[PDB]
């Protein structure tokens, strides 16, 4: 099989942004290579054909070039519907095969997360179980990490995270560190420390609480 | 105008059978050659089965081959699927698509124009699952202040997906739903929610949690404490 390669999975850049994705056939696939753009939770669609042949209704800041194994996609002015996944896919060697996706995100000014911290609730307490939750919404960049610290002790054991993908409205990234314990081991300890460590801040954010 | 709908995807054993359907408009289907593509849970996207017109040839990758079978019905607008010995790696996003132009000679041909929103596979022997709810309510002295964050903990379901509304919807603004976790075979997420602390506890804010898989809904009402 003839091997699509994006040389970044994702990709930065700024509102009015000249964009370039570049995607690599390990072989001479001619002109035949389209590109197709893909939003978070959304259905595939075709840009350009053939090399550079824009699909109707695609706006003319989308261009594509490229012959034989090299080939790119340049957007002109980015705008924040133009955040989405695209890929480079071969359509004259069978299988035809797909490159891996380029992710774009946007651009924008510093924010500082709000971090929240929880203690477990009653109803999972009357299960045997407890997890300490801790929110830390609406920060840029996306560089952040967290410290969990259960009596001044540091801990990841049954530390889980997860990530939102680039707010819509915002420009923002959210995150949620939940420390997930046995309702023993909750209830021999009192305190409970979510810390975050950000390019904002120099001291770290800090919510914390006990029993 | 042009429409495509992919049906019948679901939860498969290891080993077992499963049919889609894409049912098509806006479109003289019987002058297409058509196909379904995949895209798997790393976002991968893959070939999966093309059928020519009058149903005389069909193409499948080795990856498919032999155990996939495509099918049409131009009378009905409809294409098929029959997957069959699914295994894990069979797990995805499954579409159907309509090239770009039903010549040849146009480059149009040889591109996939319009794709259906997609129809879920999964294939585990893991088993369905409700979730439970738990509230997330700030405690015990921090009450300040200018904004108050509240939220749920959706934990221990399977499959995916959960569905998580605020105030049947009616907070649409200032709401974090995350990516849920497997642990144990069981999925989590969470979910938070920040209004002023004027509108909480004063007036309510409850979590609706559906899960259509078990059929479930929960709703969870935030209280102080
Ligand atoms: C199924 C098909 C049509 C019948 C003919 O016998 C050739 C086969 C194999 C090759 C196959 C065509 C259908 C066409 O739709 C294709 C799927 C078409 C492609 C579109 C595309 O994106 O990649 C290929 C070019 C050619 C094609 O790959």
């Amino acid at each position: 099989d003839v091997q699509m390669t994006q040389s970044t999975s994702s990709l930065s850049a700024s509102l009015g942004d000249r964009v370039t994705i570049s995607c690599r056939a390990s072989q001479d696939i001619k002109n035949y290579l389209n590109w197709y753009q893909q939003k978070p939770g959304g259905t595939v669609k075709l840009l350009i054909y053939y090399s550079s042949t824009l699909l109707s209704g695609v706006p003319s800041r989308f261009s594509g070039r490229g012959s034989g194994t090299d080939f790119s996609l340049t957007i002109t002015n980015l705008e924040r519907e133009d955040i989405a996944t695209y890929f480079c896919q071969q359509s004259i060697t069978l299988p035809p095969t797909f490159g891996g996706g380029t992710k774009l995100e946007i651009k924008r000014a510093d924010a500082a997360p709000t971090v929240s911290i929880f203690p477990p609730s009653s109803e999972q307490l009357t299960s045997g179980g407890a997890s300490v939750v801790c929110f830390l919404n609406n920060f840029y960049p996306k560089d952040i990490n967290v410290k969990w610290k259960i009596d001044g002790s540091e801990r990841q054991n049954g530390v889980l995270n997860s990530w939102t993908d680039q707010d819509s409205k915002d420009s923002t990234y959210s995150m949620s560190s939940t420390l997930t314990l046995t309702k023993d081991e909750y209830e021999r300890h009192n305190s409970y420390t979510c810390e975050a460590t950000h390019k904002t801040s120099t001291s770290p954010i800090v919510k914390s609480f006990n029993r | 105008e042009v429409q495509l709908v992919e049906s019948g995807g679901g939860l498969v054993k290891p080993g077992g059978s499963l049919k889609l359907s894409c049912a098509v408009s806006g479109f003289t289907f019987s002058d297409y050659a058509m196909s379904w593509i995949r895209q798997t849970p790393e976002n991968r996207l893959e070939w999966v089965a093309s059928i020519n017109i009058g149903a005389t040839y069909a193409y499948y990758p080795d990856s498919v081959k032999g155990r996939f079978t495509i099918s049409r019905d131009n009378a009905k607008n409809t294409l098929f699927l029959q997957m069959s010995s699914l295994g894990s790696e069979d797990t995805a996003m499954y579409y159907c698509a309509r090239p770009g132009s039903p010549y040849e000679y146009d480059k149009a041909y040889y591109s996939m124009a319009y794709w259906g929103p997609g129809t879920s596979v999964t294939v585990s022997s893991a088993k369905t699952t409700p979730p439970s709810v738990y509230p997330l309510a700030p405690g015990s002295a921090a009450q300040t202040n200018s904004m108050v964050t509240l939220g749920c903990l959706v934990k221990g379901y399977f499959p995916e997906p959960v569905t998580v509304t605020w105030n049947s919807g009616s907070l649409s603004s200032g709401v974090h739903t995350f990516p849920a976790v497997l642990q144990s075979d069981l999925y989590t997420l969470s979910s938070s929610v920040t209004v002023p602390s004027s509108p909480r506890p004063s007036e309510t804010v409850t979590c609706n949690v559906a899960h259509p898989a078990s059929s479930t809904k929960v709703d969870k009402k935030i209280v102080p404490r």
